[PDB]
């Protein structure tokens, strides 16, 4: 079986990027790479351990042997910024190794958070949905809690979060609680509370309906 | 032993057979078996087969004065794990045996010079 | 350049068999393998089986009993289909040509070296609805306005804001699935129209954003 490490690698562009994988038991040298940036489909990157693939240039390049397998970025450019995996012959269950996403560092950014109660047309449809956003934090680890008259709500919201953005490498990141009308008519304060590392100490943005 | 560099369907086998799938000739057959015994090896999976055909006959002709000193158990251990196996297939050992003569020759060839 | 081009159907309610079909154009069928490769949210890809010249097939033991593939070579062709599909095959499904020869100690390599640009499959028991567009009215001193695209079926949507004129800070979130079936975006900027547009129900709308 196939364990590349590590799962995440943090690395500035023009920076230099190792990547590994490890093989159970010996692949000779018949081990590929392959890159997936997000919304395509993967792409042959190297094989037989350290052959460019057709159209791959030159800072790309690999090694190793047996077990013990690299892959080398020179130089990162913003293109590269993208999920590798390692393949050996047709191994199953698992033929692709975890993979290992290469993502832009960057200094620690606290989002700016906003918060929007149920528009008034939405209501008189019968639903509210309260929207909280996390706006152009890093890194990605941020923690969103929903309190109703200050009851922790649990099994009603749901979270989406952007792709790391090209320009500036951060992220962002929606919650949106959903009640029924008549049950957010019978309370008042609607408060999403966020913890993020960039932050000093936790942050509410609330409103009273 | 030896033979020499000198000694149709082509490799384009791999559209007929899995090339994923278990061969009968494959690095286990070697395992234990040195560098300088491999060709001796070779030529007991030879004089199975043939023996349980002109190009083989040919190469094999050539290994009866093809031996090792001292105790070759280590050899004949490997080679009778073949023959177990196309014989425990029956039919089918008989078949893949038969379907895979021309590992028999790649293998051959890459021992014996 | 060869080029593998994957047509199925997007949607697929469960128990229905999903059928696929790749078309190989540029180059042959011979000397290569014929794979087909899947990709469920948030997961590597996975291998589901492959077929070669010849019409002998390997599968994926985890969808033996509902697999199968099959190739067509005087139409470049090769097909995948999967029985009794449920919500667990939801994914993107890649058809893969696999360059495959003998190699190190009697072995051999085997590398998925050309790719179709996948196809989304979704089973689903939903019914086509189109969208309720509801306008969304710290760090910075910055403000933040946006449209919430609610209760849509099939994906996708797509969202510009004043006709596409104003892409900076745009934020559109990745869709939702809710609890109903149902999807689910907002769309972000820190006079305002989003332009949302769902091509399967015909719905176009034009929704301003007003403090």
């Amino acid at each position: 079986e196939l364990t590349q490490s590590p799962a995440t690698l943090s690395l500035s562009p023009g920076e230099r990027a190792t990547l590994s994988c490890r093989a159970s038991q010996s692949v000779g040298r018949n081990l590929g790479w392959y890159q997936q940036k997000p919304g395509q489909a993967p792409r042959l990157l190297i094989y037989d351990a350290s052959n460019r693939a057709t159209g791959i240039p030159a800072r790309f390049s690999g090694s190793g042997s047996g077990t013990d397998f690299t892959l080398t970025i020179s130089s990162l450019e913003p293109e590269d910024f993208a999920v590798y995996y390692c393949q050996a012959r047709l191994l199953l269950p698992q033929t692709f190794g975890q993979g290992t996403k290469v993502e832009i560092k960057r200094t620690v950014a606290a989002p700016s958070v906003f918060i929007f109660p149920p528009s008034d047309e939405q209501l008189k449809s019968g639903t509210a949905s309260v929207v909280c956003l996390l706006n152009n934090f890093y890194p990605r680890e941020a923690k969103v809690q929903w309190k109703v008259d200050n009851a922790l709500q649990s099994g009603n919201s749901q979270e989406s979060v952007t792709e790391q953005d090209s320009k500036d490498s951060t992220y962002s990141l929606s919650s949106t609680l959903t009640l029924s009308k008549a049950d957010y008519e019978k309370h008042k304060v609607y408060a999403c509370e966020v913890t993020h590392q960039g932050l000093s100490s936790p942050v509410t943005k609330s409103f009273n309906r | 032993c030896r033979l020499d560099k000198s000694n149709m369907l082509a490799k384009e086998a791999w559209n007929w057979d899995d090339i994923t799938d278990v061969r009968l000739i494959g690095e286990k057959l070697f395992h234990g078996v040195s560098m300088s015994e491999r060709c001796y090896l070779m030529k007991q999976v030879l004089n199975f087969t043939l023996e349980e055909v002109p190009f083989l006959a040919r190469l094999s002709n050539r290994l009866s004065t093809c031996h090792i000193e001292g105790d070759d158990l280590h050899i004949q251990r490997n080679v009778q794990k073949l023959k177990d196996t196309v014989k425990k297939l029956g039919e089918s050992g008989e078949i893949k045996a038969i379907g895979e003569l021309d590992l028999l020759f790649m293998s051959l060839r890459n021992a014996c010079i | 350049e060869v080029q593998l081009l994957e047509s199925g159907p997007g949607l697929l309610k469960p128990s229905e068999t999903l059928s696929l079909t790749c078309t190989v154009s540029g180059g042959s069928m011979i000397n290569y393998y014929w794979s087909w490769i899947r990709q469920p949210p948030g997961e590597r890809p996975q291998w589901l089986g492959h077929i070669i010249y010849g019409g002998t097939t390997k599968y994926n033991p985890s969808l033996e009993s509902r697999i199968t593939i099959s190739r067509d070579i005087s139409k470049n062709q090769f097909s995948l289909r999967l029985n009794s599909v449920t919500a667990a095959d939801t994914a993107i499904y890649y058809c893969a040509r696999v360059a495959i020869g003998v190699s190190g100690f009697l072995n051999y390599y085997y590398y998925m070296d050309v790719w179709g640009s996948g196809t989304a499959v979704t089973v689903s028991s939903a019914s086509t609805k189109g969208p309720s567009v509801f306008p969304l009215a710290t760090s910075g001193g910055t403000a933040a306005l946006g449209c919430l695209v609610k209760d849509y079926f099939p994906e996708p949507v797509t969202v510009s804001w004043n006709s596409g004129a104003l892409t900076s800070g745009v934020h559109t979130f990745p869709a939702v699935l809710q609890s109903s079936g149902l999807y689910s975006l907002s769309s972000v900027v820190t006079t305002y129209i989003c332009n949302v547009n769902h091509k399967p129900s015909n719905t176009k709308v034009d929704k301003k954003v007003e403090p």
